């Protein structure tokens, strides 16, 4: 549990949206 | 699976930051995301780290800089064509269940449409349908079948899930060729600009004809042809005229809704102490409410129309 | 009831639902009879309303959602008779 | 086997940590668990070193960071898509024997399912049964049938397991097309915001009839259309007239009650010394019951109710 989580949190709601998306479809 | 990675990545990132993803996700995404979280039970530090390391590796190549396309269209087709075809541009880009095609439609048609069912199927209807769209419909319904359909809301205990299919079939059935529905074009304000471009003595039988039908559209042409801020383009003495025939109050308020341009236009069209006065004034003031500022800029467009008749002004 | 047919013809309310029926392998034709009511009834019923509000004359043509609720009772009608 | 490991690790926890445990087991694993752990004679120390560290690398693995996956969801959906969205998609993600599907079921279909039955089984059903749901099916009931269950259920002395698995079959066959039992869709709060959208004119004749139906719910979609919190956006003018109109206390625990936007709001309608004392009293006095609170409110809402229909208010 380094920065990259806080760095994780800090990203843009769209951005994560747009990767769940793209994982979803992935599925 | 990648629906599980993201399952994990919104359970670890907070419940703030995954409620502002599921803003920007789409329903039926929200609810398989929401029925496999609801379903976990272990994340093992393994699978955390892995579903950080894919999602930092996806993020890397976007890093996106998203945009609102939506917001940004419309200020740029505003910006280079007007506000019409912007308008009408978006009205193209942006052009499902029988319920869901009917709050797309006109009231009238659909009035009509579910006019011929039941009662009890028509307050369904009505409350699956949009609240405005449904507001609408019942305004043009008879008082009777008004009354009984807002008695039957008022009781209304939810219906079976084979009656809501069956429905929906029928209202599906019942569809016409409503493709591309409607259409704006013109109207009122075209025949205001036409009878505008029409002679005077045109216009002088137009007033008599507008006066013979109706009255009360006649009255709101009256109005809509010219407009306040038009005034900008009259020459300098129909200005001072008007000057002299309105009050400095409704004159000072009327400049203070208005545009700096006709402002200053009015300004210089007083004299410099009269004009340095209302400066004044309408520095000293505060702000005033739209209702008032319309009902005075009304009052002096009523003056320049008599001052236009009488020949003392020329539109 | 035993009757001619113009007899229980003139009884039946205008308005009606008339449904025509074979009972093989005997010849002809059966009709079974729903009167209005009866299709507001499981209109109402099946569509959530509590039945408080009592049921206004119309005498109009039974709509298709209305033609499918009487499909769906004539259905089990059909079943049980033939049993 | 993997039942006498977790039996040994539950004896060698503590009574507190193998409770806590078993309240995050279902029934069947406490269950096979107690009955494993009553026929325990003896636990060697290899066996249980054995347990430990197997116990330990299972540990390693998960170290699963376990979050409480519910009330989570609940959140990241309320956060996400409102209070509505949400509670509709957890209905659909929680969405068996024949008397616990009956429990699953309205008051009225299940009252009416077993009132064709014999007294002594109502009311074993009934015992069967959710308390809540059995009560609420017994108050449908008639007088008579209501007072021989109750006789009855005062005078219960079990049921043979024969009997009660042919009486869990019978109900299971009398069951019917059950899936999807009801649904939430609207009424009452959805009529008044359709009057709301209705015009003027059109909401008169909506007050003519709702008086002129039942009268009860008239009056209580009177209380619904329009609400204390929407006073936020009247104009300050009848704010003012609502503050003239309204006495102090009752204008002071409403504020109590209410949200700091709308008390700020009518602070600010107030003069500056009247809003002084007002935060005063407020600060040097204590807390309020809800219900006195909600009377002031109701009080404050009928009087903006008179001052709207004189049309000394706007709404």
């Amino acid at each position: 549990m380094s920065q990259r989580i806080r760095e994780m949190s800090d990203n843009d709601p769209r951005v994560v949206a747009l990767v769940i998306r793209q994982w979803m479809s992935n599925d | 699976s990648g629906t599980d990675k993201s399952v994990i990545l919104l359970m670890t990132i907070g419940e703030d930051r995954a409620a502002e993803v599921f803003k920007h996700l789409s329903t039926r995404e929200v609810q398989a995301l929401s029925t496999a979280m609801a379903n976990v039970r272990q994340i093992s530090n393994k699978q955390l780290t892995d579903v950080l390391s894919e999602f930092e590796q996806e993020a890397e190549q976007f890093a996106a800089l998203n945009i609102n396309a939506n917001e940004y269209l419309r200020s740029v087709l505003v910006k280079a064509l007007g506000e019409e075809r912007a308008s009408s541009l978006l009205e193209d880009i942006l052009e499902t269940s029988g319920i869901e095609t009917l709050n797309f439609m006109e009231p009238q048609s659909a009035a009509d449409l579910i006019r011929d069912e039941h009662p009890q199927i028509i307050a369904t209807i009505l409350v699956h349908l949009k609240r405005s769209q449904a507001a609408d419909i019942l305004a043009l319904f008879d008082e009777r079948l008004r009354h009984d359909v807002m008695l039957r809301i008022a009781t209304f205990g939810g219906v079976q899930p084979a009656a809501l299919a069956e429905l929906t079939e029928v209202l599906n059935g019942l569809l016409d060729g409503q493709n591309l529905k409607r259409s704006k074009m013109g109207g009122v304000r075209t025949a205001a600009e036409i009878i505008n471009l029409m002679k005077t003595q045109q216009e002088e039988a137009v007033i008599t004809a507008v006066r013979e039908f109706d009255g009360e559209l006649a009255q709101k042409i009256i109005d809509e042809m010219f407009l306040f801020e038009n005034l900008v383009d009259v020459d300098d003495r129909s200005i001072q005229r008007l000057l002299q025939e309105v009050d400095s109050e409704s004159l000072l308020i009327a400049l203070k809704g208005a545009e700096p341009p006709l402002r200053e236009k009015f300004l210089r069209n007083m004299s410099q102490r009269a004009a340095d006065i209302l400066r004044d004034d309408l520095a000293n003031r505060g702000p005033v409410r739209l209702s008032q500022v319309e009902n005075e800029q009304k009052a002096i467009l009523l003056i320049v129309r008599r001052l236009a008749e009488t020949g003392e002004m020329v539109i | 009831r035993i009757q001619p047919y113009h007899e229980f013809a003139r009884n039946l309310p205008v308005p009606t639902n008339l449904n025509l029926i074979h009972l093989k392998p005997l010849r002809g034709t059966g009709l079974v009879v729903f009167s209005p009511s009866l299709v507001f009834i499981a209109v109402d019923n099946l569509f959530g309303g509590d039945g408080r509000f009592p049921t206004k004359v119309e005498g109009r043509e039974f709509t298709h959602t209305e033609q499918r609720v009487i499909n769906r009772m004539l259905k089990l009608a059909l079943e049980g008779y033939s049993d």
